[PDB]
């Protein structure tokens, strides 16, 4: 519940490790997770918030000009002054233009001048950072298993909240019943901050790394101002016109703020009204999944005669949800639930309610499972065997090996070697997986970064060219590394 | 509380249009579904149409086909029902009530429905009278 | 100014949309390829180039797929 | 196209008596079909919702019935203050519709 | 002199109102009446729907939206034939005359 | 947006200066530069690529220039 | 597909692709037919108007 | 029984009003308010003056 | 002969709209130009607008931008002025006439001129109050 | 932009004076400019075309003048039923404006 | 229009007869014979097209029904 529909979803088999799992998961993603026993649960993650920022940098984006007084010595000899031009607080400039009789001075040559202008500022940019530190994430961890309610409505109390800081651990959590659970999230292995600013326009926020939002033109100016007025920069706003001779002009920029939307393109936005929305992002926890109980066990098979209310709701690969509601005495007492195939039990599904469960009688609980790639017969009926629903799933398991690749294929795109992660214990190889793509796409990483959708396709065909002109083997380690990093990472990115 | 304040009556010369509203209180304004239903005196109940206040999603019945628009305010949590072309046929009082449903935006069957659409939490309605 | 060093490749990039998300790119092609038939001369003189300069084949391709990039 | 037809069109009947309406449907509309009680002047009222189900605050004497095309509504005890004209409603596809009424008249 | 003016090009503009909508289906695309004036803006966009949403069957859905535009700034930009237009010159002579 | 295109070869000039007036043409190199300064390993890279394409030693110098160009 | 009276059943993407004016299931007034383009054919004899 | 109805195919139409403009054969596109509704169907050509 | 017939005058509620009519008559009704020229009491004259009968090609004047349309009617030979968003300012007394014309489309300048604006059978003018 | 100038305001004067006014133009209008007599609750009505034109059907007292920016009316000999208010029209550009009028009273 | 994409090969089909129900075929070669023999001379060219190119006895058949077919 509360995952379905959002697609893109992880679906995670199994623990093992005597209760170890790894779960890579992120704001628009959730992730539904098994084992042999205990409860389905479902991992959504929901707002990120990091309270403390400060305040660095304060780039205006428009101004204004007045008062502006300019002066020129001379024939030759001096470069004119001016006294308004000691406080930084105006904008400078030297150009050189002529004068003589008719300027009436001396004799007759192209002459220094000099201007000064007032200078103030309209709207802002007010970007801050925040150290990894004062940061928090919130989660929603929601189980399966009935009651109403919705697969849907993130809304609405059941898996609490669940929310985590570096500066805590361990994540302990509690759900009704079973719901002991002990969550470790890795921060510090977050989004890397101090490498990170937040930038708060009039009313829309963009998160983008440091270094680029250092180099940015426009006029600077410190944290610290408040009276200061002291911007430094200018000569990029501001231009000066000097028309064929005489006087010249001051001219106040012009607001740059769509362009710098135009700018802040390729970045991921964020909204910022109090203190942070922060959204996207990503996080890495690991689940012990020890003490949790299956939400009921020693009970009795029903008794008979559901009478069911709705459809078969096949969405995204599977997972079918049914709606049922029970009619009878017995209580709550199990669901005797079944996927079977024609006839002549061979019976395979894979049910993921897992041990579905009665309420309190009458509530339309629910189900979810996974029939086989054909034909399917599915049962929930005992005694007088009730219900049996035909199915049908389209589809091929070769397909969907297929589409899987192509996940676990965005996987290594997108979340990087944190993605080796997401599966979990695999021992030797996927440790070193980890790391050989750890380093190894490192120094891809950055090198050959910083380059877009063009560049990136084009460079990708030209390298493997080169490589199909087959020397010594190398055309490998060439090529096909080559036209798989460089296309599909070309198409994927960029959104 | 669960309430509707309409606009008072009004009457308005033949071929023109006029512009009734409603206007709602005690719930969440984009909670619920708006219909628009039509009473003439010496008839029943007919449905006209339908405006969702979440997103402004619309939809409307066959026979106003073309005649009608539904608009809202958010802000002031209030639907505006506006019809064109008005003949006497259009006198009658009109009516305007919610739904519990789901949303983004307007029709559903299969989810929830029905629930009081217009018994309970209905306005005072309000008289149109298309006259020279 | 802010016009260009449009934050791009950079990194950081998430599983949500971004900004421009899918118009920027085909913003610049179409941009570019505009400019290009307004201007055919300047792309005659350059293939020539590309067919006077290097010229084993592939070469030229490249060079060439240079004008296209020469300037907007 | 969901025609919804109602029956009878009036009754006039003694207070504490029983009364019954009928409503039948051109298709069938499952448990979808409702039922209102408005008073002269008055905005229409609930009364009957998946047409078994009487909604809280309403008094007990009511109660419907039927299923896929039919359905019976029904007063146990008339009771003199329940004077009005009643209706059955169709949400089924949504070409949203109403029954033509019933008016009551007391003895 | 005389001017004529081509084009009216808005260097800033915004926007209010701004209904949308989804049909939720597969079937359909949506649709909204203020799509009719095209002084709106309107998209096509994809999302999803279901039980969560409420409603249908369980897929990507297709949404819209349209916005009211409105524009304060611009830009004038006339043309001018080749005529009434005109020069003025100075033609000074030298030899004295002071100043 | 129009932060490209900006009517610069075009034509008409005139024998008065005209806007950015010998600024952005210095402005255009001193940023491309800086953004070579940011990324240098993309420079490494694009230069082996120099030396493995052609080689022709003067086309090595063209297709690198032109990796130079090729950042928006 | 109803017709005036008569029907066809006939499969998705081809009744999707299908020419001529376009409008959506929820209409409701909109009138708001895209396409026409392939409709209502414009004549321009040799020089003068439209 | 319960169809929904996705798609609207009109065969015929008829026309009306239908105002139409024109600038001058250089400067200038012409236009016209009432291309503003869709619900108008517009078209650009060209003549001569 | 050279007539103009405008519909009678009129009072409105402050942010409405109002539709005047200009009827004529003498003439071919496609071969002359149309303007609107208001004056208010305390005012003298000022010109709102111009459409052209033939094809339906319409201008008009900054003051009015946004607020104003115009239309016609080809077989009644009839032109309709319609203001929006009425307000006290506008109460005034509106006129319409002619132009000699050539051709399709209107405003002209240099092909001489029209040789008046609303003064020989522009009509009779019509009275509009905004009040409350 | 184009400011039409009308002066005088007003005049006063007795039968059969010769009366002139003058309209200036804040750019060259050369030959477009117009000359209305308007009496009260009545349309405006045509005097001079061209600045230097009568109408037919116009009495001949009746005369205008002036080319770049200047203009004058002029009435040769005053006469009763001239009581009017009479204004002068810049058609030039077509940003189409009036003189702001004078009034006459008969003395 | 839907003058063509008649809905032919398409799928689905079923026991019972469709709509124009053994004609539209017949139709189809009648009406495009008939516009043969309208138009001989192009038949005559297109022949000559056939013994021209390839030619490959079966090629000249293959091409030149094909060059029937190719009339709108
Ligand atoms: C999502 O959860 C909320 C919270 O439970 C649901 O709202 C409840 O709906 C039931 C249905 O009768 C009411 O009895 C509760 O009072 C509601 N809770 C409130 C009002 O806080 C909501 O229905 C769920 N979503 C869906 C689609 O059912
Ligand atoms: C440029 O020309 C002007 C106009 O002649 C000069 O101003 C005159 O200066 C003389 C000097 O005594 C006066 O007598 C005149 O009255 C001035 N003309 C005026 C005020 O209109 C001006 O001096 C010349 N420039 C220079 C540098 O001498
Ligand atoms: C500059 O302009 C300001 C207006 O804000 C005013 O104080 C005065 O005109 C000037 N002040 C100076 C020159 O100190
Ligand atoms: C937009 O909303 C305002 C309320 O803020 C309302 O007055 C106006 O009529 C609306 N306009 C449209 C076109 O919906
Ligand atoms: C078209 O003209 C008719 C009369 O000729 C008029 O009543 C109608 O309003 C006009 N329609 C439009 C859209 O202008």
């Amino acid at each position: 519940m509360r995952c379905i529909g959002i697609s893109n979803r992880d679906f995670v088999e199994g623990v093992s490790g005597g209760s170890w799992v790894d779960i890579v998961l992120e704001h628009g993603s959730c992730v539904t997770t098994m084992a042999k026993n205990k409860p389905t649960l479902d991992f959504e993650l929901i707002k990120t918030e990091a309270k403390h920022p400060a305040t660095l940098r304060k780039y205006c984006v428009e101004a204004k000009l007045t008062n502006t007084t300019t002066a020129s010595r001379c024939p030759t000899q001096g470069e004119p002054s001016l006294n308004e031009e000691q406080d930084k607080r105006f904008v400078c400039k030297h150009s050189m233009v002529d004068r003589g009789w008719g300027n009436g001075c001396g004799l007759f040559g192209k002459g220094g001048i000099v201007t000064c202008a007032m200078f103030t500022c309209k709207k802002n940019m007010e970007g801050k950072v925040v150290q990894p530190e004062n940061l928090e994430y919130t989660i929603v961890i929601t189980p399966h298993s009935g009651e109403e309610n919705a697969v849907g409505n993130d809304t609405g109390k059941h898996g609490k909240e669940i929310k985590v800081t570096p500066q805590s651990s361990i994540t302990e959590a509690e759900l009704t019943g079973y719901g002991t659970v002990t969550m470790e999230c890795s921060p510090r292995t977050g989004l890397d901050f101090n490498e990170m600013v937040l930038l708060q326009m009039e009313n829309k926020a963009w998160l983008v790394h440091r270094q680029w939002f250092l180099d940015l033109p426009l006029p600077w100016l410190p944290g610290a101002d408040t009276q200061g007025s002291n911007w430094i920069q200018k000569e990029t706003l501001v231009t000066f016109k000097n028309p064929h001779a005489k006087k010249q002009d001051v001219v106040v920029l012009g607001s740059q703020e769509g362009a710098m939307h135009t700018a802040l393109t390729g970045a991921t936005e964020i909204q910022m009204s109090s203190g942070n929305l922060l959204f996207t992002g990503h996080l890495k926890c690991r689940l012990r999944m020890d003490k949790l109980q299956l939400k009921g066990m020693s009970y009795s098979m029903c008794t008979g005669k559901f009478k069911v209310v709705k459809e078969i709701a096949e969405t995204q690969h599977g997972t079918i949800v049914i709606r049922v509601q029970y009619e009878g005495d017995g209580s709550p007492c199990k669901i005797p639930f079944e996927i079977m195939d024609l006839e002549k039990r061979h019976v395979l599904g894979r049910l993921i309610t897992v041990n579905p469960i009665v309420t309190e009688k009458d509530s339309p609980v629910n189900i979810e499972a996974e029939p086989p790639f054909g034909d399917s017969y599915i049962i929930i009926g005992v005694e007088p065997g009730q219900l049996k629903l035909s199915w049908f799933k389209k589809g091929s398991s070769i397909g969907q090996m297929f589409e899987t690749t192509m996940r676990g294929a965005k996987r290594m795109a997108i979340l990087g070697d944190t993605a080796w992660d997401f599966g979990s214990l695999g021992g030797v190889f996927t440790s070193i997986g980890k790391a050989l793509h750890q380093v190894f796409g490192a120094i891809y990483g950055a090198a050959f970064s910083g380059v877009s959708w063009t560049m990136k396709i084009l460079i990708g065909v030209v390298i493997t060219w080169i490589g199909m002109n087959s020397r010594s083997t190398s055309l490998s380690v060439s090529l096909v590394l080559v036209g798989v990093v460089t296309l599909y990472l070309g198409v994927m990115v960029q959104a | 509380e669960v309430q509707l304040v309409q606009s008072g009556p009004d009457v308005e010369k033949p071929g023109a249009s006029v512009k009734v509203s409603c206007k709602a209180s005690g719930y969440t304004f984009t909670s619920n579904y708006i219909h628009w239903v039509r009473q003439a005196p010496g008839q029943g109940l007919e449905w006209m149409g339908v405006i969702n206040p979440r997103g402004g999603s619309t939809a409307s019945a066959q026979k106003f086909q073309g005649r009608i628009t539904m608009t809202r305010d958010t802000s002031t949590s209030t639907v505006y029902m506006e019809l064109s072309s008005l003949r006497s046929d259009d006198t009658a009082v009109y009516y305007c009530a919610r739904g519990g449903r789901a949303l983004f935006y307007d029709s559903y069957t299969t989810p929830r429905d029905g629930g009081s659409w217009w018994f309970d939490p209905w306005g005072q309605g309000s008289l149109v009278t298309v006259s020279s | 100014s802010v016009a260009l060093v449009p934050h791009v490749g950079m990194g950081l990039e998430t599983r949500t949309e971004t900004w421009m998300s899918s118009e920027g790119a085909w913003k610049h092609a179409q941009r570019i390829e505009t400019w290009i038939l307004r201007h055919p001369g300047f792309t005659i003189m350059a293939a020539i180039l590309a067919y006077t300069i290097g010229t084993t084949y592939f070469q030229r391709v490249l060079i060439f797929i240079l004008l296209t990039a020469v300037t907007p | 196209d969901i025609q919804l037809t109602q029956s009878p069109s009036s009754l006039s009947a003694s207070v504490g008596d029983r009364v019954t309406f009928t409503c039948q449907a051109s298709q069938d509309i499952r448990k979808y079909l409702n039922w209102y009680q408005q008073k002269p002047g008055k905005a229409p009222k609930l009364l009957i919702y998946d047409a078994s189900n009487l909604k809280t605050g309403v008094p007990s004497r009511f109660s419907g019935s039927g299923s896929g095309t039919d359905f019976t509504f029904t007063i146990s005890s008339l009771q003199p203050e329940d004077v009005a004209t009643y209706y059955c409603q169709q949400f089924d596809d949504l070409p949203i519709t109403f029954g033509q009424g019933t008016r009551l008249q007391i003895k």
